[PDB]
């Protein structure tokens, strides 16, 4: 699909089992989520954004669908205000900028 | 309005 | 253009007869630029992301030249670790995402 950039571009994404509302990143090297209890493993984490660093929970391989589109890799889970859909699994479902 | 900038860093 | 996300999506953009890198930025509202003179008044503000807020310099109607494209509008300077394009210019020059 086609997205325009006259509001924010959020999308649908079903992740361990839910269905989240999230914003397609261009800006966002990783994909960071609101806090949720996830089961796995992770490892500790520190990203930056503009008015400096929060710590998240790393987890990896984690099954990730965006508009019916798969995708699997690292999710990161934090104190972020909005779901975050990143370049890391951007690159997996084809999207790229046009203009 | 919110910047979301995020360094996987 | 047509552009991946497999690197950060950064482009020349010239602004007061300067040449500057920046990123296009899907997940910013606003146009944020590291600190730099601009012609004309400015006015305080305030904008928020992942690690809190931070104090910028609002100049409007400030002529960009992002890509070749060009485009008018609100460009906010201030502390930011990195140039970012948001949604209010690239609307203007046309930009959407796609897959």
């Amino acid at each position: 699909p086609q997205i325009t950039l006259w509001k924010r571009p959020l999308v649908t994404i079903r992740i361990g089992g839910q269905l989240k509302e999230a914003l397609l990143n261009t800006g966002a090297d990783d994909t960071v989520l609101e806090e949720m209890n996830l089961p796995g493993k992770w490892k500790p984490k520190m990203i930056g954004g503009i008015g400096g660093f929060i710590k998240v929970r790393q987890y990896d391989q984690i099954p990730v669908e965006i508009c019916g589109h798969k995708a699997i890799g690292t999710v990161l889970v934090g104190p972020t205000p909005v779901n975050i859909i990143g370049r890391n699994l951007l690159t997996q479902i084809g999207c790229t900028l046009n203009f | 309005a919110e910047t979301f900038y995020v360094d996987g860093a």
